[PDB]
This record gives structure tokens, C-alpha cells and sequence, in this order.
RNA sequence: GCCCGGAUAGCUCAGUCGGUAGAGCAGGGGAUUGAAAAUCCCCGUGUCCUUGGUUCGAUUCCGAGUCCGGGCACCA
RNA sequence: GCCCGGAUAGCUCAGUCGGUAGAGCAGGGGAUUGAAAAUCCCCGUGUCCUUGGUUCGAUUCCGAGUCCGGGCACC
RNA sequence: GCCCGGAUAGCUCAGUCGGUAGAGCAGGGGAUUGAAAAUCCCCGUGUCCUUGGUUCGAUUCCGAGUCCGGGCACC
RNA sequence: GACCGUCGUGAGACAGGUUA
RNA sequence: GCUUGUGGCAGUCAAGCGUUCAUAGCGACAUUGCUUUUUGAUUCUUCGAU
RNA sequence: AGAACAAAAGGGUAAAAGC
RNA sequence: CCUAAG
RNA sequence: GGCUGGGGCGGCAC
RNA sequence: GCCAGUGAAAUA
RNA sequence: GCCCAGUGCUCUGAAUGUCAAAGUGAAGAAAUUCAACCAAGCGCGGGUAAACGGCGGGAGUAACUAUGACUCUCUUAAGGUAGCCAAAUGCCUCGUCAUCUAAUUAGUGACG
RNA sequence: CACCGCCCGUCGCUUGUAGUAACGAAUGGUCUGGUGAACCUUCUGGACUGCGACAGCAAUGUUGCGGAAAAAUAAGUAAACCCUACCAUUUGGAACAACAAGAAGUCGUAA
RNA sequence: GCACGCGCGUUAC
RNA sequence: GAACCUGCGGCUUAAUUUGACUCAACACGGG
RNA sequence: GGUGGUGGUGCAUGGCCGUUC
RNA sequence: UCCCU
RNA sequence: ACCA
RNA sequence: CGAGGAA
RNA sequence: GACGAUCAGAUACCGUC
RNA sequence: GAGGUGAAAUUC
RNA sequence: GGAGGGCAAGUCAUGGUGCCAGCAGCCGCGGUAAUUCCAGCUCCAAUA
């Protein structure tokens, strides 16, 4: 709870383990948070790294599609399909628009809708996990998929999600919790007023918990 | 459950007493209940609290509702028996009970209630003072 | 009298120059109280009694202030440039 | 053997459960069990003869009641027969055991007597009699049929049929009959 | 460029035909409405014949100065005969005699149909 | 006893009482108060006069009629008099300014039921009894 | 009015009086005749309740002869 | 010139701590009626002043605008 | 002579913001009465003073005038 | 004495930016009543005060007199 | 100097009336 | 003090009144004037005495 | 060229200066 | 008074 | 304050 | 739990 | 006599809105600048005229004629009450009728 | 002529009337304060005249005495007149006003 | 006889 | 209330014959 | 001087009829 | 049934 | 007559 | 004329 | 006297003072 | 909510 | 000097008049068929 105990989630919580000495192999810590919890559309992000610094952790197939040319916008990589003859029948509704825009990351496709997005395609999907975000959709979905694959930084969109990092095993305290904060930027604060907008969260590394608030 | 307030003493053979004052005018009717010392008011229901039209502020109906309304409130005070002090603006006015009189009592008896002694306390004066109207009074 | 919010009124700044659409509001007011030299000295009377100062102020107005047109580009990045239209009463873009 | 109504409707298929209506209705009698609702009887002679009238004869009567158009039982016996066929094709019940119920329901139990004194129009609480109750019930039922039945392709044997049904149900939204049945009591419950 | 019913002349030959006996030869009969035919075929009066000739003299003797000698009559029941066209007959109505110029159109119609018998109503109060 | 006192010594009383209680009589009260002398004739039975003008007066209540009347000026008295000219043509003889002899009609006071404020009768014109002028064979000037 | 004076008399047709056939005895004679025409014993003779009116002879020539 | 309150049905006005717009009167339709009232049922219309942002949405929440209402203080 | 205020249905007076115009009384026709009143239902009414001008449109906004009103004319 | 004003039938009284003369009451003939009041239709009655002008004509629009009719009169 | 009326918050002001 | 509109006062022409006749006695319209005890303009003289 | 040229009045203005 | 009445 | 057929009350050709 | 998720808005 | 709306005066009164200095909170690094509450007073409520003073206006409106106790009205607290006059208040005014004179812009008595 | 009956007052209208009190005048009478004709009486006065004595016989004259006209006088009776109060009897007066009587005037409805 | 105002009725929605 | 019908009033008309007027006149005078 | 008269007075009247019933 | 007539 |  | 207001 | 109401009218019959 | 009336209304 | 009543006397089917002229002591007569007006006739009363 943004208090002294931050370094109790960090410093005092960095060698908890669950057995004997402390092992003999590398470490793996971070600092959990989110993306903005807005609705993955209107406003929740912009630009600027923390860091932070990371990438996947497990899988990365997100979202990118629109026309017959959006497939190759997911061929030399791996993404979801919006289909062509579906935006007039079933390419969006609940578990539909989901499918294409409901993965884990967010979305990195382009744009093309017309008079249909106030309760179907572009619509039903927003806070679900996608609704047309900033993925430099013009050359494709790879270069700006540096904001959708690796490096990172920590593009935090769709539904929660983000990253963190600072050191290895044991050598951080005030800058461990203050490294977790450092592992937060346009995700912990931003422009006009943004020093906080949530309730709680989690964190650790592999040991056991962090802040007991 | 419920947190009654009648003194800490029950018994389907232990009578509780509440003194019910009833003033029955030809305009409005009152029904009051109070300690047998009459210095601490409990229940107070008047025909006015029972209807919309000022003319009905008397009524046999208003007496029923104001009457039954009190009995319910009374079972909660844990009181079952009521002493009746019946009046009717004695002063220098028709020393005759109103209409919502025999109506009020009747309602208390029907809706359960036990009835203690019954008095008539319309204040009859020894002298008098120049009544309503004058010399000739209500004409027409 | 119907002005039109932003209209390419050439202008400059510079570090810009040429034209540039300018979002053009009219000018408002501004409090002073307890900063103004006007105050720093005009706090007096002198002082167990007073009056004011020779110009204070009951004269005879004109019944027509002036539009403090405040044109301001966004590319020129600067700087909110004032203009002066004179004729009241009126109001922004109708039209 | 038992003479069914219109040739196909057992009378003993019904019984009057409530004691009120027991003597103020016709289903119950041996003499009442008629094939045809036409008796050219001599009811309306003593001051209670009306009773002994085979409930439906009464319905037919109250039915041929609009001026010019009416005054001919001949036909009315029809409008009532078809209506019974039609009521059957919907609830397949002994349509007398329907019309009968309806009669018991559509009769207001309370009315207000207009007693005015010097301009002011006051009213009192009055309990409606049985004979009066049935009379009102039928009068009411039929009353409504014509209501819609007018400039409508819907026919009396249909309007009436549709009525006798809901009138039994107490469906306050589908029976011009029961509407008043309720209102009369309501307004009456106010004046009381 | 206007004409007349059935040829004013054919009728003068039709009426005064070979047998110009009864004022209304059975010829003219074929022309009139049932009511008129009824009357003639029934019992028409002779006076109606001497009245006839009275118009006759009025139509010729008068110079082309178009000034016909008005013939007076109460025979409002007379049905204009073809040869009766052109003359101005004064017909009684109730007060006086009415002068009417007989046009070809008023034939087969009752001579009374023109002698207004009452002055309809004007108004005010 | 009754109101009146019956004493042989109380004559005086009864006497004064009668003289007093007697004023309640109009006939008495009348002549006693020299009233007769104040009327237009000054008590007199008849009076001479000059015709001031012949005027007509309307009948009262159930009657409607033009009564013949002469306004006269009494001689020594000098008062305006209302005088009813009798019978039919009568007023046709009374010339304005002539001398007339007048007398009352049934007890000096109420005029004949018909008349309004007239209290006198005309009996002579230029000193010629009216009756005389009323019957041809008698007199005329 | 005024000019309406004696309207009646002026309008009346002056009828003349029947020039005395003979004479009317004036003196004890008249009182005598009367005595005879009425209080003479032949009239006091017939009922005093059924004797005629001293002027029923309104001058009626038809009833004048019937009596005499 | 500051400081409070409002903007809703034709009128006067309620009104979630974001999910519905509601009274009372007028107006109208009907029963009742000597007359008129009072009664007694049934209805009628709403960018909830405007413009944007918060939210899945918002009469409501916040900024700003215009207006009306309140108040309080000066005025050479 | 100067400065003010109106005028609208038959009458007394409402209203408008530039689109609409009203009420009360009167009145016309039925109803109650034996018949009139009263009362009860039904109904019709407007150069918004004349006047030019503006305006797409004027009872309404200007300019002139008529009438009926009120108010000043002091040293 | 100058400033406005009315003059119209038997008596009291109005007039398209002239061209025509009116109710009222007296009044006589009716309708009405039992008769009458009241009332409703009808009759009638005149240089619209005398002059001069304007016009095709003036009772009216003009100009003076005229009679009676409200407002102005040493120092 | 002093009454009143009438205008004026006041001071006063009336080609108003009244008196020495 | 000018000026004289306004006041007042006379005057020409003669259509009219004057019952007959324009002028005995008066005169519409139109027009020429005198007057400075009205009144109105004007501000020259006099508040550094009327 | 009697209209029109924001608005007062005047000038001006016709393949226009008006639309 | 005119965003076009520039 | 002023302009004012002399000052003034008035009016604004201030 | 969540990839499924409805509803006025999903949580360890 | 009637008017408490106006101006004044004056009462515990008003469930609520302003309202200064100190005192309090919030923000800067302070200076300082925003806040909230805050006595009176104000404004809201009441009484008050032998307190200042006030005291309307137009339409219709039969039994020749003119007429108003009649009603209609639009209307501000209230709409001049007893009483009283051409009066020391009255404009027109030398008011109109008397009266006193030969005669009255004087007197006096009337009338509104 | 029987409630569509009776009926009251304000105001108005129509036709009329001059009362009571006061005042004015007229006639008469009385009081108050004065002026005061005339006449009875009174004190005067004494033309004129009668007587006696003396101047002459006489007209006349002186004086004494007596009667006695005008004049004048005081107190008195007191006419008329005036003034100051009061009584009686008559008679007078007006616009507006007032009173009287009447009605299917007007407004309402008291009884 | 027709601008209309009443009263029996006939036919009908 | 509607259109006709028929009676009464009214207003017309040469003339619109006249009786009857709250039930106790008006399709009533056999209209 | 009559006849005749759907000409006038139903308040001059018979007769008759309506109403109170 | 006596409210209305 | 009103009540239904 | 679409079942008809005060009566 | 001041007010409500009732009435076509009510400074009257009721009602608040 | 009283009060008050046939109903209500100023009144508390 | 009267003839409806009081108050004696016309029950004339009389003429004129039409609430007009007039009568009438008091009741009341009179508004087209007046027993009271005007007048004729006949009557009554007191009778130089």
C-alpha cells in the first residue's frame, strides 16, 4: 500500500524460499501491476518506457487482421483472424470479436469499418481485450510489434498485463521496491494526474508473496 | 428477534394496563394511550392521520383505522388491557360524545384488546361562559 | 459578429512564418490583488483618514467595450497573438 | 336417458358448489335439462318466477336486446349455440360449466346506493343480492359483446364466446364484464 | 352555328300532314312523352283548336317588324304545338296575363310551365 | 266602582273632567278653535270672486275623467280657490274674469269622492244662477 | 281637454215632449186620482202580496191595454 | 464586483450517491348533477437549459457557457 | 404652443416575441316555468385607429397624422 | 369688446374625405287585452338658422353678420 | 416678522390666500 | 431706444345691405396707410446705485 | 436601369461593382 | 449593423 | 458647467 | 481461475 | 374614519444566504494565495400611524327629460369617513341664488 | 281574481300643499322716559262800568268804594305726539329645499 | 309559397 | 343530432281561409 | 221588406266535447 | 317507496 | 311519479 | 348519417 | 372594524379574528 | 396535524 | 226635486253617449246591448 513496506515486498521478500540454504541457480523476479484498466480503447496509454524491460514469458499470439492482406500480416509470425465474409454475419458479437481480438497481449491490426462499430465489430471487444490501439499499423504488424513481441519495455494493453525487472538474485532494496516502481512509467503514472488509479495487486519473484496488505 | 419495551414481565395471566383517552368531536377524533399516571405518552392516533378530506376527519372509518392502528402498536408495547377515559370537548360545548366515539372503542375490542374500567370525563362546568355564537347562535 | 474560430490568417511567430490555422478565442480578465505595484504603493490613505486618488473614477462610459481577439496558431507553436476588432455588441461564429 | 343441451352437452356435467347460487340458477333441475333454450315459458309472472328459467334461456333473452336489430329469439338461440361450440373448441369443457362459472364471477357483490340530500350526492355501502347478482352478471357479459362486436367482422357468437371464457377466468383485462364487476365494487368500496 | 331539335319544318309537314285533322296528328304523337301522349290519345278539347288559329293570324298579319299580337289565354294546360312557335301568347297565372315568346324548345312542354304562378321568396326581418 | 268617581261632594271633579275629556271631540275641538273663521270663506256660506282661469282636473281611483273647474279669486278674502263647475256644458258659460258665486260641497272638508283637491261649487256667472243658464228657456248673456 | 266641453249634450238629438192631450189636475184632485189608482178598495182587495208596481206601466202600450 | 441555489410536463416543482423521469394543478374524456362546486375513475407532453470529458452506459458526476433567482460588499 | 399615454369583437378591458389574437358582458338558438327572471346546455365576432416604409411575412418595428386622455409653461 | 360653440319635424338631439336627411316623444291607424297599460309595426310633419362665395349641385366644405351658450376685463 | 394651504427628504419655493 | 407683426385708427375699388336706389347712413372681397398710453420682438444706455 | 450592392445619405456600379 | 453585407 | 433676442425656468441647433 | 463468460458491472 | 406597501421606528422571532479583523485548514521553499467555518449588521418574519405621511381613477346603467343609492369593470396599502366652504385653501371666478344698495370685483346667507 | 299571492323602503316621476317655530308688516292695547293743546280752580290784573263827596246849574273832571272784560299765574284733569319695553289679533314670504298622495317607475326583497 | 324557430313522426348509421 | 314527411310560428305573397296555444294547440278541426 | 250567407261576437246562447278525473 | 313530479 |  | 349535447 | 366563504349581488344569515 | 363547514377557506 | 241601493218610485228589452260628457250625500255609475250621464215617455215625494 504505497508505504514503507514496499521494501518488505522487495528487500524483506527476496530470499524467502521454502527449504534450505538458497539453491545454486539463477534468479527470476519482477513487479506486478497492469495496463490502465480503462477499456482498451478511449484512453489508457501512449509512449515511453520505464523500465521494466521484458517480453513474452509464455506465448504472444495477439491480434491482427482485416482484409485478405492481413493474413500475411500474421504469416511470418502468428496471430488471429478477422475473416472477410464474417463482418456481415459473424466476426463480432461476444465470443466472436473476442476470437480475433481476444488473446492475451492486445491488438496490432489496422483499420476498416465504416458504419459498423457501435455494437458489433470494433465495439464488442474493447475492455474485453482490444479496440484499435496504437501499433503503427501502416507497414505491417512487426516493426511496431517491437511493441507486440519483444523489447519492451512493457507495452501494457488489452486486459491488464505488463512487465518489470532490475537485478538478479540478491542486491536490491530501496532500489528493489524503488526498482519495481522504476519498473513502472506510463503504467504507474502519466500526463494530467496519474500517480495512482487502482486498489491493489501482487508481486514476488518465485519465493512467496510480497506486500501482505 | 424483536426487542419489546414493555416492562420485563410476561404471563398469559398477568394483565398490562394502559389508559386510553378518547375525545370525540363532530369534526375530529382522538385516541390516546398512556401510563396509568398519564404523564408519558405512548400511542396517539387521530382521524386526520387517517384520511384526506377535512370533513372525514371525524368519520366512523377514521375511528376504525386510528383504533386498529393503535392496537397493533400496543401488542408491541406488550400491553393488552386498556382503561378508557371518554370525553368530548365538554367545556361550553355539546357535552355529547361525537360519532367516532362508539366507533373507536368498538374497534379496540374487536381487534383483540382487553378493556379495563370505563369513565366519562367530559368536563362539565359549574358555571359557564358565553357560548358559541351569541344571543341567537348558529342560524340556518 | 460571426468570426469563425480558426482561420489561416498568415501570421508567423516566428520560428515558423507563412500561414497557419489559429484557434482564436477572445481575451478575458485577470485578478491582481496584493501583487500589483499599483497596490504595493496604492495601499495608503495616509492614513487615519483618506479618500482615494484623483482618478477614482465616476466619469461617463461608452456602452461598447472591444473584442480582444486572440488568434493563436498551433504549428507556429507560438504565440497567442492579439488583434483588435471594435464594435459591440456581437459574438463568435454563427453564421 | 339424459337430454343433452343442443344435443351434445350433459347438464349433470356441472354442479353449483357455492350455496348462494344454488336456487338462483337452472342447471340443477330435472325440468331445466332442455334440448332447446326456447320455452316460451311464462316466467316473469309471479315475483320470482325468473328463477326457474333455464340459465341459457336467460342468456338468449338478454342477448336479443338491442332495438331495431333485435326482438327475435329465433336467431339468438343460434348466436348462443355457435358460441358454445366455439367455447368448447378452445377449452373443450362442458361450455355450461364455463358459462355457469362466468355467471358466478361477473356478478358484483357490492354496490353504492345514491342517496342525495339537498344537492350533495352521497352514497352508502350496499351488499348485492343473489338474483340481482346473476342478473347483473349476464346483463354485463352480453353488454360487452356488442361493445366490440359492432363494426367488427368478429361475430357475436365469437365475441360472446371469447367473453364467457375470460369472464370465468376473472381476467380483469379481457372482459368488459368483469371490469365493472371490479370497479363497481371498488368505487362502491370507496363510497362505503 | 346552332340548330333545332328535330327540324322545325319536318314538323310543320308532320303536323299539317296529309291529314291535318286533330291539332296533334298521330305523327307528333311519336314525339311526346307518355303524359302528353296520354292526354291527346285520351280526350283533348276543341277550344284548344280555336286558340290555335288565334295565334295563326297573329303570326302572319304582323309585318316582319317583329311585333306579334299577343294572344290571351287561360288554357295553361295546353302543350305547345310545333306551329305554336314564334308567337307571343299571354297566359294567365293568377293575377294577370303573361307574355311569352315561344321558342322551338318549349314544345311538348305545358304552356303553363312559363306563366309563373307565384313569386318565390326574398327575405329579411 | 268604575273610573268615574261617585261622590256627592265631588261634583267639581266630574265637571272639570268632562270639560277636559271633551276636547277629544273634533266637532267640538273644531268650532271651539275658531277654525271656521280661518277657511277661505272666513266662516261664510258663500263668496263672490273673479275667474282666474278655467282649468281641468283628473278623476281619482276607479274613475277617469276631465272635471271642469275654475280657479277663482275671492273678494275681501283674496285667496286662490279651486271651484268645480257643475253639470254638463256648464264651463261653456263661465268666461274668464266674470264674477262667480261659490259654495262648498257636502260639509266643508272632503270634496266629492271623485274630485282631488277641490272644495267648492260654482253657482253664478255674472250674477246669473247656473241652473238658469243650463236650461234654455231661462237665461243667457 | 277643454274644447271637449259638453260633448254629450251637443251630440244629443232633441226629442220633443208629447203636448198634453188634456190636462193634469193639480190639487186635491191629483191626490185623489192617486188614491183611486192605488189605494182604492179594489186594489187593497186583491192580495197585498200580489198587487202590481205603481210603474210596471212603464208606458208599455201592450201591457197598458191588457190591464185596462 | 464576489459568494450561495436553480435550469425537468403548458404551470409549480420532485428526483438512484451512474441503470425508471415522477408528483400536485391546469387541460381533456366519462359517471354524478335543479344549478355550481366538491367528489369519483381514466389520460395527456419531456435533448431533464447548452457544450464536451468520466463510465458499459449518466436526470444524476466534474469543467465550461448562457440565463434566472438569492444574497453580501463597495462606488472617484 | 412644448413633453407624455393609449386605441384590439357590440361594450369594458387582456396579449404578441414579427407568424398565433383574447376573456367577461352583450347577443342569436334550444332547455326548464303556466309566463317572465335567474339558471342549464349550443353557438358567431375581429383593416388590432388612418397612414406610407422596412421585411419573405407587420396588430406588433420605424416615419407622418387624426382622436380621446393626462402633465409642464418657472426668474 | 375679442376666443371657441349649437342653430335640423310638434319639443329635446346625429351626418362617405358633399351628392341621402334621422331615431326618440308628441302622434293618429293597427297587432295586442276581457278593456287598458306596456310593447311591436306602420303615417305624417322641413331650403338641416339669413347672407355672400367653392362645385354639376351645398343642409354639409368656406367667409361675415345672427341668437342663445362655457373660458379673458385701472392702479 | 408670522399663519395656512400646495411642491420639496432639507434648506426653502409658489405672479396662491392672510396679517404687521 | 428702434420695429409695429399684434392693438388701435383712418383710405381707396364698389359686390353688397339699406324693401324703390351701390355712397343719405353704412359697406364683402381685395388693396394703400397712420398711429406708439397695448402687446411682442430686440439688448443699445444704465447692477464699478435706477 | 424603376433593382441590388450589411448596415445613414449621397457617389458611384449592367457581359458589372448586382446573381 | 456584415463570416459576408469581406 | 455652458449655448441664451438681456439674467432666469425651460430647450440642446453642446 | 483463466482462453469460454452473461449481465447495467466478474474475483483468489 | 380607512390605510403598515413605501420611509422610519421597533420583538423572543427566520428550518436556511452574505457577512471584518484576529483564530483554523490546505499548497509552495516562503513571500505569499486558495479554503472553510465567522459577532454585529444586512436581507427574511411580526407589530407600528395622538410616527412621516398617505385617502384612485371609466363604462354601461328610463319609465318627458337630465339623472345614481345600481351593477360592470382596470386597478395601488387604503380609494376622504364624520364633518366643512368660493373660507385665509376654489384654478376658471367678478363662481350661481338670494340678501344688504338708487348701484356692490365688498360684505353675509345659502348650494358642492 | 286565492304565492305566477300579498308587500317594504331608497331614489325617481306624476299631481299637488303651505303647517309648527321664528321674523316682517298691519290693527288694537299696555309700560318707560319726555314734549304738552284745552279747561276747572288759584293768585294776580283791572279796560269798562255803578255809587258817594268835591271842582260847574250841565257835558266833563279828582278821589274814595264796588262789580267787572283781555292779559298773566301756580298746582291740577289731561287730549294728542315721540321715545323705551311688552301683549293680543290678523296677514306675509322665495329658488333649492320640504311635506302630501299615487302607481305593472328603478334596485332589491324586509314582513 | 322560403333566411329561419318549434311539435308529432318516417328511414338510418 | 340526420335526411325526408306532416302540423304551428315567422317572413314573403295578388292571396298564401281560418280555429286552437302549459298539460286542457301543433298529422287536432276525421285538415 | 225577405230569402241565403264557412261573415262577426263560444265572454249572448243551446247541443256536443275536452279538463279538473 | 315518498326522495323527484 | 321515481326507484330497476 | 358513423348511434346523436342541455334536456 | 379586518378577514375568509356563500351568492347574479352579501360590507347578511355560517366560519377566523 | 389541529381547528372550522353542508363542503372548504383565511386561521395554528 | 228624483225614480240601482240607503231613500218612496221604471222588469221600459226607447233614442243619443262609449270610463269621453257627465252623475254620485256615502256605496258606486260610465270603456257599444249604461236600471245613476244626455233626453223621451211613465212613475214617486213634499206641494204655493
Amino acid at each position: 500500500i504505497t508505504s514503507s513496506q514496499v521494501r518488505e515486498h522487495v528487500k524483506e521478500l527476496l530470499k524467502y524460499s521454502n527449504e534450505t540454504k538458497k539453491r545454486n541457480f539463477l534468479e527470476t523476479v519482477e513487479l506486478q501491476v497492469g495496463l490502465k484498466n480503462y477499456d482498451p480503447q478511449r484512453d489508457k496509454r501512449f509512449s515511453g518506457s520505464l523500465k521494466l524491460p521484458n517480453c513474452p514469458r509464455p506465448n504472444m499470439s495477439i491480434c491482427i487482421f482485416g482484409d485478405a492482406f492481413d493474413v500475411d500480416r500474421a504469416k511470418s509470425c502468428g496471430v488471429d483472424a478477422m475473416s472477410v465474409d464474417d463482418l456481415k454475419k459473424l466476426n463480432k458479437n461476444k465470443k466472436l470479436i473476442k476470437k480475433l481480438s481476444k488473446k492475451y497481449n492486445a491488438f496490432i491490426a489496422s483499420e476498416v469499418l465504416i458504419k459498423q462499430v457501435p455494437r458489433l465489430l470494433g465495439p464488442q471487444l474493447s475492455k474485453a481485450g482490444k479496440f484499435p490501439t496504437p501499433v503503427s499499423h501502416n507497414d505491417d504488424l512487426y516493426g511496431k510489434v517491437t511493441d507486440v513481441r519483444s523489447t519492451i519495455k512493457f507495452q501494457l494493453k488489452k486486459v491488464l498485463c505488463l512487465a518489470v525487472a532490475v537485478g538478479n538474485v540478491e542486491m536490491e532494496e530501496d532500489v528493489l521496491v524503488n526498482q519495481i516502481l522504476m519498473s513502472v512509467n506510463f503504467f504507474v503514472s502519466l500526463l494530467k494526474k496519474n500517480w495512482q488509479n487502482v486498489g491493489s495487486l501482487v508481486v514476488k519473484s518465485s519465493m512467496g508473496p510480497a506486500f501482505r496488505l | 428477534e424483536v426487542i419489546s419495551y414493555g416492562p420485563p414481565n410476561v404471563g398469559a395471566n398477568e394483565n398490562v394496563f394502559g389508559v386510553c383517552h378518547i375525545m370525540a368531536t363532530w369534526n375530529d377524533t382522538f385516541i390516546h394511550v398512556t401510563d396509568l399516571s398519564g404523564r408519558e405518552t405512548l400511542v396517539r392516533v387521530t382521524g386526520g392521520m387517517k384520511v384526506k378530506a377535512d370533513r372525514e376527519e371525524s368519520s366512523p372509518y377514521a375511528a376504525m383505522q386510528a383504533a386498529i392502528d393503535v392496537v397493533n402498536r400496543c401488542k408491541e408495547l406488550k400491553i393488552n388491557a386498556l382503561h378508557i377515559k371518554l370525553r368530548a370537548k365538554g367545556g361550553v360545548e355539546t357535552k355529547q360524545p361525537g360519532p367516532g366515539a362508539q366507533s373507536a372503542l368498538r374497534a379496540l375490542a374487536r381487534s383483540g384488546m382487553k378493556i379495563g374500567r370505563i369513565e366519562d370525563v367530559t368536563p362539565i362546568p359549574t358555571d359557564s361562559t358565553r357560548r358559541e355564537g351569541g344571543r341567537r347562535g348558529r342560524r340556518l | 459578429v460571426n468570426v469563425p474560430k480558426t482561420r489561416k490568417t498568415y501570421c508567423k511567430g516566428k520560428t515558423c512564418r507563412k500561414h497557419t490555422q489559429h484557434k482564436v478565442t477572445q481575451y478575458k480578465a485577470g485578478k491582481a490583488s496584493l501583487f500589483a505595484q499599483g497596490k504595493r504603493r496604492y495601499d495608503r490613505k495616509q492614513s487615519g483618514f483618506g479618500g482615494q486618488t484623483k482618478p477614482v473614477f465616476h466619469k461617463k462610459a461608452k456602452t461598447t467595450k472591444k473584442v480582444v481577439l486572440r488568434l493563436e496558431c498551433v504549428k507556429c507553436k507560438t504565440r497567442a497573438q492579439l488583434t483588435l476588432k471594435r464594435c459591440k455588441h456581437f459574438e463568435l461564429g454563427g453564421e | 336417458t339424459q337430454p343433452k343441451l343442443f344435443g351434445k352437452w350433459n347438464y349433470d356435467e356441472v354442479k353449483i358448489q357455492d350455496p348462494c347460487f344454488q336456487n338462483y340458477i337452472a342447471c340443477t333441475t330435472t325440468k331445466s335439462q332442455v334440448f332447446v333454450p326456447h320455452t316460451a315459458g311464462r316466467y316473469q309472472v309471479k315475483k320470482f318466477r325468473k328463477t326457474q328459467c333455464p340459465i341459457v334461456e336467460r342468456l338468449i333473452g338478454t342477448l336479443m336486446f338491442h332495438g331495431r336489430n333485435a326482438g327475435k329469439k329465433a336467431l339468438c338461440i343460434k348466436v348462443v349455440k355457435n358460441a358454445f361450440e366455439i367455447i368448447h373448441l378452445v377449452t373443450g369443457r362442458n361450455p355450461l360449466e364455463v358459462f355457469v362459472g362466468a355467471v358466478q364471477n361477473a356478478g358484483p357483490r357490492e354496490d353504492s346506493t345514491r342517496i342525495g340530500t339537498a344537492g350533495v350526492v352521497r352514497k352508502q355501502a350496499v351488499d348485492v343480492a343473489p338474483m340481482r347478482r346473476v342478473n347483473l352478471a349476464i346483463y354485463f357479459i352480453i353488454k360487452g359483446c356488442r361493445e366490440s362486436a359492432f363494426k367488427s367482422m368478429r361475430s357475436i357468437a365469437e365475441t360472446l364466446a371469447d367473453e364467457i371464457i375470460n369472464a370465468e377466468k376473472n381476467n380483469t383485462q379481457s372482459s368488459w364484464a368483469i371490469r365493472k364487476k371490479d370497479e363497481i365494487e371498488k368505487v362502491a368500496k370507496g363510497n362505503r | 352555328f346552332t340548330f333545332r331539335g328535330k327540324g322545325l319544318e319536318e314538323l310543320t309537314a308532320l303536323a299539317s300532314g296529309s291529314n291535318s285533322e286533330k291539332l296533334i296528328s298521330d305523327e307528333l304523337a311519336a314525339l311526346f312523352d307518355a303524359k302528353t301522349r296520354r292526354r291527346v290519345k285520351r280526350g283533348i278539347s276543341e277550344k284548344y283548336a280555336k286558340f290555335v288559329n288565334k295565334v295563326r293570324r297573329s303570326k302572319e298579319k304582323c309585318p316582319a317588324g317583329e311585333k306579334p299580337v299577343p294572344v290571351k289565354t287561360h288554357y295553361r294546360s295546353m302543350i305547345v304545338i310545333p306551329e305554336l312557335v314564334g308567337g307571343i301568347v299571354g297566359v294567365y297565372n293568377g293575377k294577370e296575363f303573361v307574355n311569352v315568346e315561344v321558342k322551338f324548345d318549349m314544345i311538348g312542354k305545358y304552356l303553363a310551365e312559363f306563366a309563373m304562378t307565384y313569386k318565390p321568396t326574398t327575405h329579411g326581418k | 266602582g268604575v273610573g268615574k268617581p261617585r261622590g256627592i261632594r265631588a261634583g267639581r271633579k266630574l265637571a272639570r273632567h268632562r270639560k277636559d275629556q271633551r276636547w277629544a271631540d273634533n266637532d267640538f275641538n273644531k268650532r271651539l278653535l275658531g277654525s271656521r273663521w280661518r277657511n277661505p270663506f272666513m266662516g261664510a256660506s258663500h263668496a263672490k270672486g273673479l275667474v282666474t282661469e278655467k282649468i281641468g282636473i283628473e278623476s281619482k281611483q276607479p274613475n277617469s275623467a276631465v272635471r271642469k273647474c275654475v280657479r277663482v279669486l275671492l273678494r275681501k278674502n283674496s285667496k286662490k280657490i279651486a271651484a268645480f263647475v257643475p253639470m254638463d256644458g256648464c264651463l261653456n258659460f263661465l268666461a274668464e274674469n266674470d264674477e262667480v258665486l261659490v259654495a262648498g260641497l257636502g260639509r266643508q272638508g272632503h270634496a266629492v269622492g271623485d274630485i282631488p283637491g277641490v272644495r267648492f261649487k260654482v253657482v253664478c256667472v255674472k250674477g246669473i244662477s247656473l241652473l238658469a243658464l243650463f236650461k234654455g228657456k231661462k237665461e243667457k248673456r | 281637454t277643454l274644447a271637449k266641453a259638453g260633448k254629450v249634450r251637443k251630440q244629443t238629438p232633441k226629442v220633443e215632449k208629447k203636448d198634453k192631450p188634456r190636462k193634469t189636475p193639480k190639487g186635491r184632485s191629483y191626490k185623489r186620482i192617486l188614491y183611486n189608482r192605488r189605494y182604492a178598495p179594489h186594489i187593497l182587495a186583491t192580495d197585498p202580496k200580489k198587487r202590481k208596481s205603481p210603474n210596471w206601466h212603464a208606458g208599455k202600450k201592450e201591457k197598458m191595454d191588457a190591464a185596462a
